[PDB]
């Protein structure tokens, strides 16, 4: 998380938590982005911790939604 | 210290520390027992020295370097194969399917699309290198050979040089890239940073950034070439990717280039002897092109008739009109006037 | 392997080792430059033996065993028509100091700074300069740089009891003290000595010093008894002191001089300014000498050295002061004693929810890394044979107790804290203790199974030193007494007099003033503070405390306050700490 | 700031560590047909004693002072002996000397001996033993 | 696991592992030999512990901190050199060129600009420190000397004190900077970054940032003045202009202030030794300020007594009152508690 914050940094954090490939889609008009990943082996507590990490890291004006694919 | 600690020294220290009444020298029972494990300790000291150089990132060899960089998130490049197009010569009607393997020297290449010799689509098929490496960048005029024999094919050769072959990133390159990335600090918010990244790219000498141009979360960037000229398409693309890899999440990005303006001129002038309309027209177009290159801001009418009168062959002129008027023409941003129509009447 | 290379003005470089006939390398302690002499064969009669020419003022480099020892300029060149030889003489860079001639005015300057300025004025590169905190004041008019530096360092040597020299090594200039490096090679009669000549002289003896004022009138005199014992006669010396200098007499005395002249075999490490060892044949005693002059020669495939040695003292048999490596008796966990040893039986434990009991005495989840165990605790499980005699003979443990467990396994042995609660954990009639070892998974416990071993309980002292108790008790004995600056007595104490008295009561002599007290004993850190330590806070130590542990310490605060106990954290100004017990 | 009192610049006084001679390598040669040997569409490189064989063959085959490109120490003088310009003993001694001196200029070659020498008909035969660092 | 193995444990294990009938005890051959070996044996474990502690750079300023920091990306300041200006007094017409060397005590200086004495350009020239350090920050009216004598120059003095000279960054400052960088969290446009931006501007003492207060693209910043009080309009304007200048492009930020509630605190309290009423009053002021900032709901009397008793220098207190009562007081909407009066007696 330290240093430059871009798309790939957030993807790296999300994969470091979810141990899987992550794809992000951005909504400029609605000020929203969604992270999609495969959660066939991901727990709820680790997902909550990842979301809290992202919220600490994410720019304040943006919305963040998670998309666990089962 | 670690280098000083050797079999002889540790053995002497061990023998001095042990307290018996027996004789301690070469060939003694106690000396025989003490030796044998001190040698292994001297061996162990060297690995103990080496472990620190193993651990760090300045000198990590290959796999430990990969692990330590993966900790931060950077990945070693896997390279790219070389891609090119060859020509097939032989019996007409012969069909070669995709997946066929061709070879030049010890290298191996694969055919991507089907080609029929003599077919109306042509006798050229793109070819991709099987492995990665710069050695796969074959030049022009390479005479290939089929790995698996196919009847009706006689000659395989390429008309354009193969390109795209790249090597795996060396340790020094990866370490330098990692240090470069980590040293830099970026706050992706302020507007001046967009101009900064746009200016970092090559071929740019001025940048303008437009906040809130196409609704919320939109940034438009106006890059310029040398002396406020229009940039090439490739420069626009490369700047686009640069700021894209340097931008945060959320704002959509568009980059454009200057768009020319149509300027039509007209005047009634008196010519000198030995000069025709074409000669004065060409000299005036040259001079006005230089002017339009050098002028910032709005156009100047009096400079226009000055550059017109100085044009050789003009004895007098009157009724000089620019775009239907004698007024100064304002030039907006990313706009460069061009001469469209010149109506000169003697 | 010796190599000689020559650099010529145009840019050419030659290796002339195959032409050299003879080489000599030498130095002396009374000159700043070393010298190199060599010869080559060049014949004018024979065309075959004509060689290259080496003009004056070209650089010559000398290598021995792939190491550069000399670099200098060519100064003299000579050619004899009868002999087919050309001779060269070369000099070190050190002669550049004596060319400079500047006038300086030095007031209260460090000698090192004086040398640095002299080297900087006439632009020269400095490798390293010996450090000495002695200030000098002098006026130099028309004096060399070499003489200036030597005079300043002699004045410093009057206090440091040392000798200094100037050495130009390659392109660097250095100032070093003589004898700091002692060579590994020793000269013995039966091994590597060709000849020696020992001498003793009385000519330059001085045993009386007379001081005169500026006027020339005598003010004081002194006689040295130790030198006068050796020589019955009195040989006087006269020195004059100006208004702003107070001379020290004891430096001017000079004794008998003892020397040696040695020729033998050695290495290229034996050069002027180093210490060497020579063994006496009759008594098998070893003496230390300082090298004053040296000369190395290579000729006809043989290499010999000649040294002029000055005797310092006899090397003490074994160790003079007997320096021992000061180590603690125990690296960690010191003063573990009283540890009665009991035979034990070890059982494996797995944290399983269905079985229950995963909570400890305080109902907290068990951590395998804690190395906690289940041991019989007072009031948990009592059988019929747990008699008072038996309990006194086999004591039951308490919660949180630290016991040492030896299961016979690498990693399963160590100190175990009694925290886990286990059903049927008791002591057998013979006295075997059931100790349950915690495990983090089923497999480890299944592998461990049930084994027999030994445990130790109730062994601990946790003390520092016997004198510390006397120290602390005396310091408490002086609590509440009125303060007095400069008072050393039971009636009143100042900040430092308290510990002066207190450590004098345990035969520990300390400096009277706490500032000097900071400069005694081993350094102590704030995290390594124990009972009896001394704590220093302000940069001037107006008040020093005696640390008694627990974040408290005893001291005399200041005038108007009385001796009390203060909390260490309340004194944010902590600077250093020392231990003298 | 500080003067440099020696001839040249500090760069000229850095001495590279002296090491053993690098491994001797040379393009392969075909003695029967007098041609270099190509392998897989390129020159073939051999190592150690085979390369020394190539070098020795080439050195023996050339004449000493005939070519301008070579120095005065490269080549042999065995052509002066053809036709019995000297007696048999003098020719034998001179042939031994010529071969030794011609071969010894290579730093990879330590010693040369010419041992057997026999005159049969119009042919002179000899045995040469060469000792190298390998 | 190195700390697990110690001298006694390994000694006992080795003496147990020998399956011999020889008696082992004090003053025994086998015991003495095993102890002599095991001392050198355990030295390696001690050195391994030191090696690991050196690897993670926790204490005692090990040399590998430089490499670990370079992994993280911090760098050490080389320092800054002093700049100044001097006046040359002397013969008219002399020329003092660039690079001229002037000396004060051991310090050395260099002239920057070609100055001519008695000319229309003035006799003052910039002067720069030739080495790094604070010792080159000279005071006013210092006399300088020319290392190389120039004819026609008599006096060199500075009309102002030299500035700009600082020493090299100490490793203490390096470690403190590394640790404070690690403690602080800064990211492009995140809430902590907004907190920092609001904290930069003078007149703001406490910051509260509310992402998405009016939907997407909105950030709310609440600033506080001294002692959790309302901020003035000029401070709000300066804070918002600074935020906008450093904010990203697209989000909208609004600055407001709350309504303070006057509270009165009275208590009879015995002070510890060495503490007067002023220090404890200030400490309780800060504590109650942070409580009022972190409180939600109603001011709880027991929490107030807890925050008062834990103040350093407090031993016992009695008859504590908030607004003259011990009852909880509701903090309504758009309202914040604020200390107006503090009444303490011993």
């Amino acid at each position: 998380s330290r240093g430059t914050s871009t798309i790939e940094v957030i993807k790296s954090i999300c994969e470091a938590y979810t141990k899987s490939e992550t794809d992000i889609k951005v909504y400029s008009d609605e000020f929203t982005f969604v992270l999609s990943f495969i959660a066939n082996n991901c727990d709820y507590k680790t997902l909550l911790d990842c979301s809290d990490m992202i919220e600490r890291v994410k720019p304040a004006h943006l919305l963040h939604y998670l998309e666990p694919i089962i | 210290m670690y280098s000083d600690q050797t079999y002889e020294v540790i053995k002497n220290r061990t023998l001095e520390n042990i307290n018996l009444d027996i004789y301690k020298g070469e060939g003694s029972f106690l000396n025989n027992m003490v030796s044998g494990n001190n040698l292994e300790l001297s061996k162990i000291y060297l690995e103990l020295s080496k472990m620190h150089k193993m651990a760090f990132i300045q000198d990590t060899y290959n796999q430990f370097l990969d692990k330590r960089v993966n900790e931060f998130g950077v990945y070693r490049k896997l390279g790219t194969e070389s891609n090119g197009e060859v020509e097939f010569i032989g019996e007409k009607g012969t069909v070669i399917n995709n997946g066929t393997i061709i070879s030049y020297r010890d290298l191996l290449f694969v055919v991507i699309k089907d080609v029929t010799i003599g077919s109306e689509e042509g006798d050229n098929s793109p070819v991709q290198a099987l492995e990665v490496g710069k050695k796969y960048n074959l030049p022009t005029n390479c005479e290939f050979k089929l790995v698996d024999n196919i009847s009706g094919v006689t000659k395989i050769t390429n008309t354009r040089s193969f390109e795209g072959g790249t090597d795996i990133e060396t340790d020094e390159e990866l370490k330098e890239r990692f240090y470069k990335i980590q040293r830099n600090q970026a706050t992706s918010g302020n507007k001046a940073h967009y101009e900064e990244w746009a200016l970092e790219v090559d071929g740019v000498y001025n940048v303008k950034v437009y906040p809130r141009w196409d609704g919320p979360g939109t940034v438009k960037v106006l890059i310029f070439g040398k002396n406020n000229q229009a940039v090439d398409t490739e420069t626009i693309e490369r700047c686009q990717q640069h700021i894209d890899e340097e931008k945060p999440i959320g704002p959509t990005i568009t980059v454009v280039t200057p768009l020319p303006i149509e300027i039509s001129i007209s005047a009634v002038m008196k010519l000198e002897d030995g000069y025709t309309l074409d000669n004065v027209k060409e000299s005036f177009l040259e001079s006005i092109n230089t002017y339009f290159r050098d002028i910032r801001g709005e156009i100047i009418y009096t400079k226009v008739m000055g550059i017109l009168i100085n044009t050789t062959g003009v004895h007098d002129l009157s009724n000089l009109l620019i775009n239907g008027s004698t007024d100064n023409i304002t030039i907006n941003e990313d706009k460069i006037p061009s001469v469209t129509t010149v109506n000169f009447s003697e | 392997m010796i190599k000689i290379w020559v650099h010529i003005k145009n840019g050419s470089i030659y290796d002339i080792t195959d032409i050299v006939d003879k080489v000599s390398w030498s130095g002396d302690y009374k000159s700043p430059s070393r010298t190199l002499e060599f010869s080559i064969i060049q014949s004018s009669f024979d065309n075959v033996f004509q060689q290259i020419d080496i003009p004056i003022a070209s650089t010559v480099c000398f290598y021995v065993d792939e190491k550069e020892l000399f670099r200098g300029m060519i100064i003299n060149r000579s050619k004899d028509s009868s002999s087919n030889e050309i001779s060269f003489v070369s000099k070190d860079m050190g002669f550049l100091l004596t060319q400079s001639e500047v006038s300086y005015n030095f007031k209260d300057k460090l000698v090192e700074d004086i040398a640095k300025q002299v080297f900087a004025e006439n632009r020269l590169s400095v490798g390293i300069i010996a450090k000495t905190n002695v200030k000098y004041t002098k006026m130099f008019i028309g004096v060399n740089g070499y003489d200036t530096i030597m005079s300043a360092y002699t004045e410093a040597s009057k206090k440091t009891k040392k000798k200094y020299m100037i050495e130009a090594n390659l392109d660097k200039f250095n100032v070093i003290e003589k004898g700091t490096v002692t060579l590994s090679v020793m000269f013995e009669e039966g091994f590597n000595i060709i000849n020696t000549t020992f001498s003793e002289s009385m000519e330059n003896v001085k045993n009386k010093v007379i001081v005169v004022d500026q006027y020339g009138s005598k003010i004081s005199e002194k006689i040295d008894n130790e030198i006068f014992k050796e020589v019955n006669v009195i040989m006087q010396k006269v020195i004059q002191q100006q208004e702003n200098q107070d001379v020290d007499i004891d430096s001017e005395f000079n004794g008998i001089e003892k020397s040696c002249s040695l020729k033998g075999y050695g290495d290229v490490s034996c050069i002027t300014g180093r210490g060497v060892k020579v063994k006496d044949s009759y008594t098998k005693l070893v003496g230390l000498f300082y090298i004053d002059t040296d000369k190395h020669t290579w000729q006809n495939g043989e290499y010999q050295i000649e040294l002029e040695l000055n005797f310092q003292n006899l090397m003490d048999e074994k160790s003079a002061g007997q320096d021992e490596p000061k180590e603690e008796s125990n690296l960690g966990g010191e003063d573990y004693a009283g540890g009665k040893e009991f035979t034990a039986e070890f059982t494996a434990y797995c944290p399983r929810k269905e079985e229950g009991g995963d909570t400890d005495c305080r109902k907290k989840k068990l951590d395998p890394s804690k190395k906690t165990c289940a041991a019989p605790m007072v009031g948990k499980y009592e059988q019929t044979y747990y008699t008072k005699e038996f309990l006194n003979k086999h004591p039951l443990l308490n919660y949180g107790d630290e016991i040492q467990v030896i299961t016979g396994v690498s990693g399963r042995d160590g100190v175990y804290k009694v925290n886990d609660v286990g059903p049927a954990i008791t002591i057998e009639k013979n006295g075997t203790y059931h100790i349950d070892i915690l495990f983090g998974n089923v497999e480890e416990a299944s592998k461990f199974g049930r084994r027999k071993g030994k445990i130790i309980i109730g062994g601990y002292s946790g003390n520092v030193s016997d004198k510390a108790k006397i120290v602390i008790s005396e310091a408490k004995k002086h609590l509440g007494k009125p303060y007095k600056w400069g008072g050393n007595g039971p009636s009143s104490f100042d900040c430092s007099g308290l510990m002066v008295y207190c450590f004098k009561k345990v035969n520990v002599s300390l400096p009277r003033t706490s500032n000097q007290q900071s400069k005694k004993g081993k350094k102590v850190e704030q995290k390594n503070l124990q009972a009896g330590d001394l704590v220093f806070f302000h940069n001037p130590v107006s008040h020093v405390g005696l640390y008694i542990g627990n974040g408290e310490f005893l001291h005399a605060p200041q005038k108007g306050d009385v001796v009390k106990i203060s909390k260490l954290s309340s004194r944010r100004d902590f600077n250093t700490a020392r231990r003298v017990l | 700031s500080t003067i440099f009192p020696f001839i040249g610049v500090p760069e000229d006084y850095i001495l590279p560590k002296t090491e053993e001679l690098p491994i001797f390598r040379e393009v392969a040669w075909d003695f029967e047909k007098d041609e270099p040997i190509l392998e897989k569409g390129d020159f073939k490189i051999i190592e150690k004693k085979e390369a020394l064989k190539v070098w020795i063959y080439k050195c023996i085959k050339t004449n000493r002072y005939e070519h301008e490109i070579y120095s005065l120490e490269y080549g042999t003088e065995l052509s002066e002996l053809i036709g019995q310009k000297y007696t048999k003993g003098l020719t034998e001694s001179e042939a031994s000397r010529f071969i030794k001196e011609a071969l010894l200029i290579n730093p990879y070659i330590l010693e040369v001996n010419v041992k057997s020498a026999n005159f049969n008909r119009d042919i002179l035969s000899a045995n040469v033993k060469v000792s190298t660092i390998y």
